[PDB]
């Protein structure tokens, strides 16, 4: 059986967002990439650090937004313009999140000489899709 | 020049009149920016009446104009600055010192015209003095660009507005909003703190002498793009809409209010 | 900090391979010709193997650059083929989708 | 009443319009000058209002691009010109003008001029190198019978 | 009512140097969506009519590049995923217009350019005969 980026029904209890409840072979059909960069493009260079970068910035935004983070990110590159795009919990109170805002926004751009920008959309609880 | 600007600085006034004294034994001559640091310094220096102040600041420019030495808005500015602390004497010299701005060519900044406002701002009756003054300055600034050229330039529109809102006039205060919203004039609004304290002022004044209509228009154009009210002016707000018997609007406001 | 010590090894060869490019390039030119004399060309010889062994690029090993895996890694992600598929099924990585025809 | 800007002044100033306008470029760039630029900053200092200011204040930090795209933007290749990159039968002056080595120079130079990475530096040192490898070389190219030195 | 009451329009300058001419910019923009790519078209297109330029537009046959993996971790060779890559191109080609006009008209669509899309603008410039070529030396 297929256990690749899957979840299993159990007892229809787990809760599901729209990216866990689907399967990989429905990424060109039902859910768009999480990242949107020119390097996977036909004659474009620079894929592997793309990638590199794309994952260092998932890893590091998780961390940095402990049990914040409703679903995982979306990654937009335009130009040399960095952008991510978070759906996040309303937790932690707004000074926080305005700290957390700068400190990370200011810390990618000179990690990785790019104008990173962050935009947080927050909902009350983690959106279920469906129920597994 | 520079120990002098120092010394006017951190306000050690007895040590930067060791130091013109030095420069005078020297025989040396200073600068613009040196001379207004002097006054400065005389001005603060001791507690001596205006007499005394204006003497030493008038002998001080023609030692300046005698030194070969050229005059600047920094002058001007500090000139105003010294002068505020005199008011009911200053209020004559003040135009004088801008008329020789004007003839020298020195064309006043938004400081210089802060600066005169604030002088003009005797505790008392605005209405005496401050109408002579704040419908020319608003005459020579209508319809002009500036640019950053001194430090209290930014302060201008804030206390402008905190005076309008002293003559209750209405017309005062849109052709000094539009003066602000001229161009890039309004990057000279000021810090968070003046920005909010000029809005206030704008919107209360409004509410109280503006149509109830028009009111409404500023109140959703400027909040909360522009600022977030206070208590008190949200409370002139709910007066005026009573006064327009237009009480329809009043569980709105409350929603505004949450 | 690297995932392996082969990982170690590699990054240290291809910083020494990368030291020694110009010197390596320069004998190798002087070697891989039919002009010049057949006694230079054997000095030349004997000084590109007086060179260090792990400058050699030939040792470069193209392991994956997150799990150190030197077989499977795709050139253009510089991925092993099971992280590649973790990231490609994760929807992670732009434009790489699964292929049906 | 009347206008205030016309009157008796202070009459101790001429009509000098000019201000010190002299250059004095030359000194060292004065601290209390330079900090007086940061009060002049802060009095035309806000904070962003629109994404459209944001992208001015990014772009004049240089931070952002500078569109429409240049690809070499930024990059002059020491600001060499392409004669210098092509030509580098100049550089081959203290090497024979016939024979064996000047065959293998001709080689390395043509190649050196195919090449568009390498700067021109890097080029002219290609050539030295090789230059100083002969030298050295000379009793093994004078046993050889093939001239120089 | 709180409109400016007057704005502050941009420097423009104009320099004595002739103007380039361009003969035909070829702006193939590459992406992985075809949605994004009409919609960029219909940008384009847009912009260009309200500038007053000729455009046409077409679109170059799409690539897939695709590669295959082993499904499995240590030994399953007969089980495979493949992966597939979809180049989609839209090729818009402006014909007669100046330097100026080129370099505002790029700047403008290539800072409102989707990520993921990435453009390869080609310009064909007219030229005069040099100097020195019209007789020997």
């Amino acid at each position: 059986k297929n256990r690749a980026a899957r979840v299993r029904v159990s007892k229809g209890d787990k809760p599901v967002t729209y990216e866990e409840a689907h399967a990989p072979h429905y990424i060109a059909h039902r859910k768009g990439w999480l990242s949107l960069h020119t390097g996977n493009l036909d004659g474009e260079d620079h894929a592997a650090e793309r990638t590199v970068e794309d994952v260092f910035l998932r890893k590091f935004m998780w961390g940095t937004f402990p049990g914040c983070l409703a679903d995982q990110l979306v990654l937009k590159r335009r130009g040399n313009q960095l952008e991510i795009c978070a759906v996040v919990l309303r937790q932690l109170s707004p000074h926080k999140y305005y700290f957390l805002v700068g400190y990370s926004e200011t810390l990618l751009s000179y990690f990785y000489k790019c104008p990173v920008r962050l935009h947080l959309q927050t909902v009350p609880s983690k959106v279920v899709y469906k129920y597994l | 020049c520079t120990m002098i600007r120092g010394m006017v600085k951190h306000r050690a006034y007895e040590q930067a009149l060791n130091l013109y004294t030095e420069l005078l034994n020297n025989r040396l001559h200073a600068d613009v920016y040196t001379f207004n640091a002097l006054i400065e310094a005389t001005v603060c220096a001791i507690n001596e009446k205006f007499e005394e102040k204006w003497s030493k600041i008038l002998e001080l420019l023609r030692h300046m104009v005698a030194q070969k030495v050229k005059p600047n808005l920094q002058t001007f500015n500090t000139i105003l600055k010294c002068l505020r602390r005199f008011h009911v004497f200053a209020r004559s010299p003040a135009l004088q010192v801008l008329r020789e701005m004007k003839a020298i060519g020195i064309e006043p900044s938004l400081a210089t015209y802060h600066h005169i406002i604030r002088l003009f701002d005797q505790p008392g009756d605005p209405l005496k003095r401050s109408s002579f003054i704040i419908y020319d300055i608003m005459n020579e600034l209508m319809g002009k660009r500036f640019s950053p050229k001194d430090p209290d330039d930014d302060k201008f529109f804030q206390s402008a507005m905190s005076i309008c809102s002293s003559l209750r006039d209405l017309e005062l205060a849109y052709q000094v909003h539009g003066l602000l919203k001229t161009g890039d004039n309004w990057k000279f609004i000021g810090p968070d703190q003046h920005r909010n304290f000029y809005y206030s002022k704008f919107f209360d004044l409004i509410c109280l002498m503006e149509q109830i209509d028009v009111t409404l228009k500023w109140y959703e154009d400027l909040i909360p793009s522009a600022y977030f009210p206070h208590s008190q002016t949200m409370i002139h707000l709910l007066q005026a809409l009573d006064v327009a018997n237009r009480l329809e609007v009043i569980p709105k406001i409350w929603k505004d209010s949450k | 900090h690297y995932v392996d010590w082969r990982m170690w090894r590699d990054v240290k060869r291809r910083k020494m391979a990368y030291e020694y490019a110009d010197e390596r390039l320069r004998i190798n030119s002087l070697r891989k010709n039919t002009i010049l004399p057949k006694i230079l060309q054997d000095v030349a010889d004997e000084e590109i193997a007086a060179l260090p062994r792990d400058s050699c690029p030939v040792r470069i090993r193209n392991r994956c650059v997150m799990t150190s895996r030197p077989r499977g890694v795709k050139r253009r992600w510089r991925l092993s083929r099971i992280v590649f598929r973790h990231l490609a099924d994760h929807g992670q990585l732009s434009g790489i989708q699964r292929a049906t025809w | 009443r009347k206008n205030i800007f016309t009157g008796k002044r202070l009459n101790i100033f001429d009509m000098m319009a000019v201000t010190k306008e002299a250059p004095e470029t030359d000194t060292s760039p004065s601290l209390w000058d330079v900090e007086f630029a940061k009060q002049l900053a802060t009095v035309n200092e806000q904070p962003l209002q629109n994404g459209f200011e944001e992208l001015i204040q990014w772009t004049k930090e240089g931070k952002l691009w500078e569109f429409p795209i240049n690809n070499e933007a930024g990059f002059d290749d020491d600001g060499s010109e392409f004669h210098e990159h092509i030509f580098l039968e100049k550089h081959l002056e203290s090497f024979p003008k016939q024979g064996p080595i000047r065959h293998f120079m001709e080689l390395v130079t043509c190649g050196l001029s195919k090449n568009p990475y390498l700067s021109v530096k890097q080029k002219v040192e290609h050539i030295e190198w090789f230059r100083n490898y002969f030298n050295e070389k000379k009793d093994i190219l004078k046993e050889s019978n093939i001239q120089f030195n | 009512v709180d409109v400016p009451k007057d704005l502050t329009k941009p420097v423009v300058t104009i320099s004595d140097e002739p103007d380039i001419l361009y003969k035909r910019l070829s702006v193939l923009v590459k992406g992985h969506d075809k949605a994004v790519l009409d919609s960029y078209e219909y940008f384009a297109v847009l912009a260009a009519k309200e500038l007053g330029i000729s455009i046409k537009v077409h679109e170059p046959p799409r690539k897939i590049e695709r590669f295959t993996l082993l499904q499995s971790v240590h030994i399953y060779k007969k089980h495979r995923v493949q992966y597939e890559m979809r180049t989609l191109y839209r090729c818009l080609e402006l014909e007669h217009l100046t330097g100026s006009t080129a370099d505002v008209y790029l700047e403008y669509i290539q800072r409102n350019l989707p990520e993921g899309v990435a453009m390869e603008v080609t310009k064909t410039q007219l030229e005069q005969l040099p100097e020195h070529i019209k007789e020997p030396i």
